[PDB]
Formats: structure tokens, sequence, C-alpha cells
């Protein structure tokens, strides 16, 4: 997930990026390549929840993008699905 | 070349030898550096503002040269003091950018040629987080230099 390669030829497969660095504020950029598979077979996040029976899944959800990725779709779908 | 797209590139390239003969070229076609077209129609980003964005180790030799070309046209208080014309990055000048990237050598160059100290970067980006912006500093370059953990500009201002 934290994959940023300096080699500049294996760059198109790098995962972490740096958008803009205006002083104190850094703008990182994570790819949702397999995290939220919209029209694909099966996702990373689905196996984190539906398939993995390992104890470490509590820690494994506490990685950087997924703590904010889950807050994305919660803010868009939580208030709607509750009201229904 | 003779267009704007060549000029906005080479400044980011930082090759002053590829910018030769343009000061007599404005003598021919009577054009100012910030007349209509050598400035972004969406934002207002000029050549000097573009010069401070892309840096070569924090050094671009076009920066005194763009002031030099502006001196012959007579826009030293205009080519430096032209803020952004957009809404989101509204009011940001080249003085705000040079303080931002800690070009202490270039901060001294702007004011000596004439720079508005009290230019307010009052854009929607420069608002606090409750208002929709990402970074707040009170819209002032003196306050900006204090917010960038740099007292050296603070001594200079």
């Amino acid at each position: 997930i934290r994959l940023e390669i300096k080699d500049e030829e294996a760059r198109h497969l790098s995962r972490k990026f740096r958008d803009w660095a205006y002083g104190p504020v850094y703008s990182s950029l994570y790819d949702l390549s397999m995290l939220d598979t919209c029209g694909e077979e099966v996702s990373v996040l689905e196996i984190l929840v539906y398939n993995s029976k390992v104890e470490n899944r509590h820690e494994m959800l506490a990685v950087e993008p997924i703590n904010e990725l889950l807050r994305d779709k919660w803010q868009k779908f939580g208030a709607v699905s509750f009201y229904i | 070349m003779f267009n704007r797209h060549m000029l906005f590139d080479i400044v980011s390239r930082g090759s002053t030898a590829e910018l030769e003969g343009f000061l007599p070229f404005l003598l021919a076609q009577k054009k100012r550096l910030t007349d209509e077209e050598f400035r972004e129609a969406s934002t207002g980003k000029t050549c000097l503002t573009k010069a401070l964005m892309n840096l070569n180790g924090g050094k671009n030799d076009t920066i005194p040269m763009l002031i030099d070309i502006a001196e012959k046209t007579g826009n030293l208080r205009e080519f430096i003091n032209s803020p952004f014309r957009d809404v989101y990055y509204r009011g940001q000048t080249a003085l705000h950018i040079a303080i931002e990237r800690r070009c202490k050598h270039y901060v001294e160059l702007l004011v000596e040629k004439g720079a508005d100290v009290h230019a307010q970067a009052r854009g929607r980006f420069f608002q606090p987080k409750d208002e929709g912006g990402y970074f707040y500093f009170g819209e002032l370059p003196l306050s900006l230099a204090a917010c960038t953990n740099q007292p050296d500009i603070v001594h200079y201002l």
C-alpha cells in the first residue's frame, strides 16, 4: 500500500504519490486500484471483511487508506440507508 | 517562439538561452508582458508566477530576466504586483509564492524592484478548514513568513 519507487521506470505501478507540498500540508495520493472494485470480480476490502478469519484483521483495517476509505462511503451511504 | 505556449514552457524548463530576442520582439509587436494573453485566462498565472512554481534547486535565472523585460515595457509595479484573477486561488501573488518555497534570495529581488507588501491572498483556498480552504495564514506575506517557520523573511520584511 505504501509503494513509492524512485527508479522512475517502474513508476507507473507505484502506489503512493505526492500531489502538492505547500509547506506544512502534504497531499498524498493512494490508488484505489483493487481496494474498491466497482465492476470487477472481488476486492481487497471484501476479503478483509468477508473471507479473512485471522485475528489481525482488526489491525489490518487500521492501515492508512482504508481508515479513510471506509469513511468515504459511510458519509455517502450511511445517512441515506438509515433513513430508508 | 512567438506564442504564449512556448513561453510558458521554457520558463519551467529554465533555459534563458531559449528566451533570447524576446525583449526586441515585444518592441516589434508592441505587446506588454501582462497585456491580455501572456497570463492565464482562467487563473491569472503569469510568467513570473510560473517561474516561482517550477524551480531548479530553488533557482531560475529567468526571474531577474522577466523583471528585466518588464522594466523596458514599464510594468515593474504591475508585472510583479499582478495577483491571481481566479476565485479559488484569488489574490495570490508572486510574493506569496517566493515566501512559500523559501527563496530568500528571490524575496529580496521582488521588493527592491517594487512589490506590494500588503497583497492579500483572499482566495477560497486560503480560508480555514471550516470555510472550505486547506490552509489559513491571515492573507498577509508577513504573516505567511511566520507561518512557514521562517524568521529570515520576517527580519527582511
